RNA sequence: GCUUUACUGCAGGCUGUCGCUGAGGACUCUCACUCCGGGAGGAGGACACCGAUAGCCGGGCA
RNA sequence: ACUCGUACGGUCACUGAAUCCUGCCCAGUGCAGGUAUCUGAACACCUCGUACAAGAGGACGAAGGACCUGUCAACGGCGGG
RNA sequence: GCACGGAGGCGAAGAACCAUGGAUUUCCGAAUGAGAAUCUCUAACAAUUGCUUCGCGCAAUGAGGAACCCCGAGAACUGAAACAUCUCAGUAUCGGGAGGAACAGAAAACGCAAUGUGAUGUCGUUAGUAACCGCGAGUGAACGCGAUACAGCCCAAACC
């Protein structure tokens, strides 16, 4: 039989029908009130949040970042540019709103690392988005079998490193085959052409 | 509250919870939104419980439609922590279903019966 | 070229900020919560800074201690009320509403509550002309009729210091202790006197703006000088 | 000027090191200060 | 370095459109949003701000 | 920032105390206003095309321009016969 | 000790010297009780977090390191015999971050089209080939193959 789950799942496909399209309406007033990392007891979208990995228990922590919509915040230049590169209005950035969203999540917690993160909607000025962290210090998750691995040095800070599946998807990786000549292993030992 | 379209009163509220506290003692029941949801879908739910203090409200906004086109009969109950104590929890449960009652089949019938005409 | 002037100033520099270190205070009406039942007693008369016009210290029943903008005819002693049911006399403060039409009034709100935006200087005063039970009708300093909230409050009078403006300053040291004052940078070169790299009208062999001056309200900063968006120039026609 | 106290640790350190090269230094070396300082030709750091 | 009706572009301003954004070629409303208010509440209001894009101007700048 | 500021203000420019004065010109250029009609992009809409799409055309038409008016203490001009 | 002096001393109670381990280890310094040009003033995980006995009780972060590595920001001189696309070049330089190596990685792959291969780096080659380009100057892969080394698994959900 369907999950519970399966309807949290099922609602958020149409964020704009139904129940959810007045909850957001409401939700998002509070929000708008809100800093920009807010931690919460609770995923909005459980569903997601346990298939990217959550669980109830010590050490697992969520919280909604909300970040500003549009494209880059660039200064035109002080000096001397050809035409291609003086743009200054057109220029987007490279990572993607949800990636700037998980690294402000994770300075905000310093000694968390950050799991994965979705989205829950956005308005016309900005976007909100959950950070799943853990914290790799506790022994409730040093003893996780589903999440110790996490607290390996090497996954210190890895999402300014871009080892997060949305740092792995805005780094070109998911393709294994045609398309991705200059994303893997690195877009950096590519000669950063991908 | 978006899921909640009428207000129970605080008295058939404490009935149910008796009926439910007494379910379990005797009869069979259900606890957490996930069993309550499959008992609803495998059609083996008599009376379930829904609070309505749950945050996020995701959690069970599904519960109401899904127990109309299910027959399956529903109550709100004002606290979280007051479901999950009734159904014998040390913790609180945002939904609950009494999967047939037991030594209670009278008053959880009349509770219905009571909701329905409380539209 | 380089910046002008006139984009120097936005950057805020000492050069062009106003000396609001040495100001006294922002002449706002007081917030009452209703009934009128406040009156103060005109303990000084001291000159403002910010406004080369006179202001009136005063202290209100409630033990408030507050400068005020003074209207002309104020003097120490004299008693001054604020509110609804505040009686109609120069040097009090009350809704447009309860004004009778034809009262030059001075330091009158935009909105109701914000302590009074317009006609504030020296010697003018904005006169109530048509009243409402939604909407106070009041002529400007300027000669413009602003539709106004009947909840916007006011004061009976004009302000004091009239006239000052019809005295010259005769000479470029008096001009000077003035502008110490304010927030502006004073002496004045003009812009056909510059090198062409610091205005639109800089350069060329004798002084002339090579160009038009009236200059399109669309212009972006750094070339809007000179006439802008004038809708005419001139004395004629 | 006014020197505080860790100044005058510091200028106290400059003048005792501005001596000569100890007599015997010469014998059991077998044959000068390169830090050799001067308050007026030289400058001192502060 | 400087100039301009040199070439080519870039900011910026104006303007239409899409998103924010709701209810009943002109209209009303309130619930988002904005503003005034210490507060109650008042004003405004699906506009404005903001994100995107399109046309015009654009030696202010390269 | 201006601004503890509010048109007796403060921003942008020209001329350069007082005194006597400051003519003619709005065609070009600039600014501003108006504008039946003409022109005027994208989205949505319509036709053709494509089992879809590219694409071609249409209808509607904002600012802007055409056009009209105001303005020289606005750029400037006041000749030859 | 360098350091070949003078004086004096230590060493058979086995010194010097070397290896391993331990002791001591002022002040400033991430510098962390507050402040300060290395000092001063009156009990200290300052600040941000996790857990929490909700008490700094238990913990984490901060800064450094030759380069290497990963994620972001990103020129111009120069070449094109000028120059704007292109080039120089994702180079210089900047922000953030990890390790002893990083990153990648068990196919929604490949497409020598097959009755075929079978995670991923890397090396040799494929090849200055395909592809790009005022179709100018210039830019420039991949599959495969030969090698190196080889390794494959864990969740979400269903049912409990
Ligand atoms: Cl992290
Ligand atoms: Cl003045
Ligand atoms: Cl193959
Ligand atoms: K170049
Ligand atoms: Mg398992
Ligand atoms: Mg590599
Ligand atoms: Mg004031
Ligand atoms: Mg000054
Ligand atoms: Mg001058
Ligand atoms: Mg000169
Ligand atoms: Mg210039
Ligand atoms: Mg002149
Ligand atoms: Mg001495
Ligand atoms: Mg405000
Ligand atoms: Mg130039
Ligand atoms: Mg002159
Ligand atoms: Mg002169
Ligand atoms: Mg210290
Ligand atoms: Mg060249
Ligand atoms: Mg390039
Ligand atoms: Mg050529
Ligand atoms: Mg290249
Ligand atoms: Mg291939
Ligand atoms: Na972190
Ligand atoms: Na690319
Ligand atoms: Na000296
Ligand atoms: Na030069
Ligand atoms: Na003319
Ligand atoms: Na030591
Ligand atoms: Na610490
Ligand atoms: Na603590
Ligand atoms: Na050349
Ligand atoms: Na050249
Ligand atoms: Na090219
Ligand atoms: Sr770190
Ligand atoms: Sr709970
Ligand atoms: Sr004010
Ligand atoms: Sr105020
Ligand atoms: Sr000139
Ligand atoms: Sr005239
Ligand atoms: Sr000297
Ligand atoms: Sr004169
Ligand atoms: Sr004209
Ligand atoms: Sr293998």
């Amino acid at each position: 039989a369907r999950s519970a789950y399966s309807y949290i799942r099922d609602a958020w496909e149409n964020p704009g029908d139904g129940q959810l399209a007045e909850l957001q309406w409401q939700r998002q007033q509070e929000w708008r009130n809100e800093g920009a990392v807010e931690r919460i007891e609770r995923p909005t979208r459980l569903d997601k949040a346990r298939s990217q990995g959550y669980k109830a228990k010590q050490g697992v922590i969520v919280a909604r970042v909300s970040v500003r919509k549009g494209s880059a915040r660039k200064r035109r230049h002080k000096a001397g540019r050809r035409s291609k590169r003086q743009g200054v209005t057109r220029i987007t950035r490279r990572k993607d709103i949800q990636r700037v969203a998980e690294e402000r999540a994770s300075r905000t917690f310093p000694n968390l690392r950050v799991l994965n993160s979705y989205s829950v909607g956005q308005d016309g000025r900005q976007k909100w988005h959950e950070v799943i962290l853990i914290d790799p210090n506790h022994p409730a998750i040093q003893n996780d079998d589903d999440l110790s691995w996490i607290c390996a040095d090497d996954q210190a800070d890895r999402v300014f490193r871009g080892l997060t599946g949305a740092g792995r998807r805005n780094r070109g990786l998911s393709g294994k085959g045609k398309g991705s000549e200059k994303t893997r292993p690195s877009l950096r030992s590519n000669g950063g052409k991908a | 509250p978006v899921y909640v379209d009428f207000d129970v009163p605080a008295d058939l509220e404490d009935d149910a919870l008796e009926a439910l506290e007494v379910a379990r003692d005797t009869g069979a029941v259900k606890k957490g939104t996930n069993e309550t949801t499959k008992s609803i879908e495998r059609g083996s739910a008599e009376l379930v419980f829904v609070a309505e203090d749950v945050q996020p409200e995701e959690i069970v906004m599904h519960i109401p439609e899904l127990a109309d086109e299910k027959g399956v009969p529903f109550i709100f109950v004002e606290q979280q922590d007051d479901l999950g104590h009734a159904a014998g929890l040390e913790v609180g449960s945002a939904a609950a279903a009494v999967t047939d009652a037991g030594e209670a089949d009278a008053d959880v019938e009349d509770i219905a019966d009571k909701v329905e005409e409380l539209r | 070229g380089r910046r002008i002037q006139g984009q120097r100033r936005g950057r805020g520099t000492s050069t062009f900020r106003a000396p609001s270190h040495r100001y006294k205070a922002d002449l706002e009406h007081r917030k009452v919560e209703d009934g009128d039942v406040i009156a103060g007693t005109v303990v000084d008369i001291e000159h403002d800074p910010a406004r080369s016009a006179p202001v009136a210290a005063v202290e209100f029943e409630d033990g408030d201690r507050r400068l005020i903008l003074a209207p002309e005819g104020v003097g120490v002693g004299d008693e001054l009320q604020v509110g609804v049911s505040a009686e109609i006399a120069p040097g009090n403060t009350l809704p447009l509403a309860e004004i009778p039409e034809g009262v030059p009034v001075c330091n009158v709100e935009s909105s109701p509550g914000d302590g009074g935006k317009f006609a504030r200087a020296s010697g003018v005063n904005a006169q109530l002309l048509t009243h409402d039970r939604n909407v106070a009708v009041v002529k400007l300093p300027s000669g413009e009729m602003k539709r106004l909230d009947p909840q916007c409050r006011a004061t009976i009078g004009v302000v004091a210091g009239g006239g000052r403006t019809d005295k010259p300053f005769v000479k470029a040291g008096n001009k000077h202790h003035k502008m110490k004052a304010r927030g502006t940078k004073w002496p004045n070169v003009r812009g056909v006197a510059m090198n062409a790299v610091d205005h639109p009208f800089g350069g060329g062999g004798r002084q002339h703006p090579g160009k038009p001056k009236s200059i399109s309200r669309n212009a972006p900063p750094g070339r809007k000088v000179g006439d802008i968006a004038s809708k005419r120039t001139g004395r004629g026609g | 000027g006014k020197k505080s106290k860790a100044t005058k640790k510091r200028l106290a350190k400059l003048d005792n090191q501005n001596s000569r090269v100890p007599a015997w230094v010469m014998l059991k070396t077998d044959r000068r200060n390169h830090k050799r300082r001067h308050w007026r030709r030289n400058d001192t750091d502060e």
